[PDB]
């Protein structure tokens, strides 16, 4: 069993250094292959960052200047990423890996100046002229940090027609909305409440969708 | 550096039926030792990359025989005899012949289905938000197919591009439709300066845009 595990802070300040740790088990890093670090950006695109050979020798992707070092600790069977002078660019999911198709689970590191910030939750309701049975309502979750949040409707009892759009950045803070579509015989004839949760700040806000 | 280009960008497939991906290197991938170092990977949604094929045609120790690697030089093709449920996600080709290592941009695999128009829904800003001096005009383009879609914002009939943020969802696991949000964000002072706010949706189902709008004074 070649098994790899990433570990370390998931949020770093733009000026500082992004340091991670790969804890490899079921195989010795000293008897073996190249031991790599890869990252994946939001775009889904993968970049190779660098490796350290079992001999202690290294190579780094020239795209990272000389602001990366991959050190080691043969005594606990670990190798480390250290990336310096970090920016928005360096936000990615980071993977450690071994040459023969062995990948870690990967951790998502974000780079930001933002403080923990709870979301404002606003109702989304139409103004005039709903067509037939079905009507679509929503909840705008604006200006929160960090990810994630969890949106549900009537405490989860509404599943049928429910989207949640992926979050997006907007002046160093995340925003998304969740849509729900239900028959107008059920709204405003009975309650349609949205429940937003932001674990990072222990928030739990409900917002009833009133018409007009 | 050596570039990995994959065709197509998105492949529409149906479970049971076969499928074929392509990958194109800007240099020959034959190393001096005689071996060609081209791998393929599958990244299932929610989890890491996973090796499928390591030397152009060799199948990974843990992968079923329905995957088949062909090619040489600069042209390579990954082929699936029957697309199964667990094959859905992104496929990446990878070269280890030249320094540095380089991955392809990925080919997303998605379930095919009959085209469907968007259900456009426009939303005015809430008074709760307006008390804080903000005004977001939200527009849902819900449950459409295929992925590619166009939004246009108008204010008093005049086009608006500044301050619009968008967000597509992934493919739905139940009806195979996509959805997309579009969000004009304004200040209250800016917002009150105009009356009409229009959300205009153009999709390949119709040449006619699906228009949805409202006026502040009602």
């Amino acid at each position: 069993d070649v098994q790899l595990r990433e570990s370390g802070p998931d949020l770093v300040t733009p000026s500082q250094s992004l340091s991670l740790t790969c804890t490899v088990t079921g195989y010795s890093i000293t008897s073996g292959y190249s031991w790599h670090w890869n990252r994946q950006f939001p775009g889904n695109k993968l970049e190779w960052m660098g490796y350290i050979h079992y001999s202690g020798s290294t190579n780094y992707n020239p795209s990272l200047r000389g602001r990366i070092s991959i050190t080691r600790d043969t005594s606990k069977n670990q190798f480390f990423l250290q990336l310096n002078s970090v920016t928005t660019e360096d936000t990615a999911t980071y993977y450690c890996a071994r040459y023969g198709g062995y990948w870690g689970q990967g951790t998502s590191v974000t780079v930001s100046s933002a403080k923990t910030t709870p979301p404002s939750v606003y109702p989304l309701a139409p103004g005039g002229g709903a067509t037939n049975s079905m009507v679509t309502l929503g909840c705008l979750v604006k200006g929160y940090f960090p990810e994630p949040v969890t949106v549900t409707w009537n405490s989860g009892s509404l599943s049928g027609g429910v989207h949640t759009f992926p979050a997006v950045l907007q002046s160093d803070l995340y925003t998304l909305s969740s849509s729900v579509t239900v028959p107008s015989s059920t709204w405003p004839s009975e309650t349609v409440t949205c429940n937003v949760a932001h674990p990072a700040s222990s928030t739990k806000v409900d917002k009833k969708i009133v018409p007009r | 550096d050596v570039v990995m280009t994959q065709t197509p960008i998105t492949l529409s497939v149906t479970i049971g039926q076969p499928a074929s991906i392509s990958c194109k290197s800007s240099q020959s991938l034959l190393d001096s030792d005689g071996k060609t170092y081209l791998n393929w990977l599958l990244q299932r949604p929610g989890q890491s990359p996973k090796r499928l094929i390591y030397l152009v045609s060799k199948l990974d120790s843990r992968v079923p025989d329905r995957f088949t690697g062909s090619g040489a030089g600069t042209d390579f093709t990954l082929k699936i005899s029957r697309v199964e449920a667990e094959d859905l996600g992104i496929y990446y080709c990878w070269q280890g012949t030249h320094f540095p290592q380089t991955f392809g941009g990925g080919t997303k695999l998605e379930i095919k289905r009959a085209d469907a128009a968007p259900t456009v829904s426009i939303f005015p800003p809430s008074s709760e938000q307006l008390t804080s001096g903000g005004a977001s005009v939200v527009c849902f383009l819900n449950n459409f197919y295929p992925k590619d879609i166009n939004v246009k914002w108008k204010i008093d009939g005049s086009e608006r591009q500044n301050g619009v943020l968008n967000s597509e969802t992934d493919q739905d696991s139940k009806d195979s439709t996509y959805s997309m949000s579009s969000t004009l964000t304004l200040t209250k002072d800016e917002y009150e300066r105009h009356n009409t706010y229009t959300c205009e949706a153009t999709h390949k189902t119709s040449t006619s845009p699906i228009v949805k709008s409202f006026n502040r004074n009602e």
